[PDB]
């Protein structure tokens, strides 16, 4: 579909995790659910866990 | 005569002229389709509902040609011809620009 393609990523603005002001415990814990499962996948595949879903 | 009349009857004389040269001219028809993906080519969707993949008119750089935008088509064999503005939408929208 044509709508999905526009979905997609046009790039979101530069915020950077310093402009998110306090709330540090918060992005800790999304970075642990979303972020690493990415990049770190070998760490995950070794310990034998599933990858958080969302 | 009052057939067919919808004008003073008087600059309808030269418009009279003027519609055999655009009546000549292919700028119409034009059939409206749309845009629904970009193949670095287009797949271009009819409203009577049967897709196409086209090549690119000579009139147009193919910088104006956008995702999901309306374009008008060859009566023939199908070629874009024309970028136009989106949204069909605008008929109760429209109506409240005040
Ligand atoms: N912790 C924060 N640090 C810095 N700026 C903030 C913070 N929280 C909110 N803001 C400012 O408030 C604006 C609006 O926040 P946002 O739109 O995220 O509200 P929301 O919590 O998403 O509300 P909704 O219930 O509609 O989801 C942001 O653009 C941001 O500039």
């Amino acid at each position: 579909d044509s709508r999905v393609k526009a979905m997609e990523v046009d790039e979101k603005p530069t915020e950077t995790y310093s402009d998110v002001g306090g709330l540090d415990k918060q992005i800790e814990e999304l970075v642990e659910a979303i972020v690493l499962p990415m990049k770190r996948a070998d760490k995950f595949k070794d310990m034998g866990i599933r990858a958080p879903k969302g | 005569g009052v057939k067919e009349s919808d004008t003073g009857l008087a600059p309808s004389h030269l418009w009279d002229i003027m519609g055999d040269r655009q009546r000549l001219g292919e700028e119409h028809p034009l059939q409206v389709a749309r845009c629904t993906k970009i193949i670095k080519k287009y797949v271009i969707n009819l409203k009577q509902i049967a897709k196409f993949v086209v090549g690119l008119g000579e009139r147009v750089s193919p910088t104006d040609i956008e995702e999901g935008m309306r374009v008008g088509v060859d009566r023939s064999k199908y070629n874009i011809e024309l970028p136009l503005p989106p949204r069909i939408d605008p008929s109760v929208t429209m109506m409240t620009v005040e």
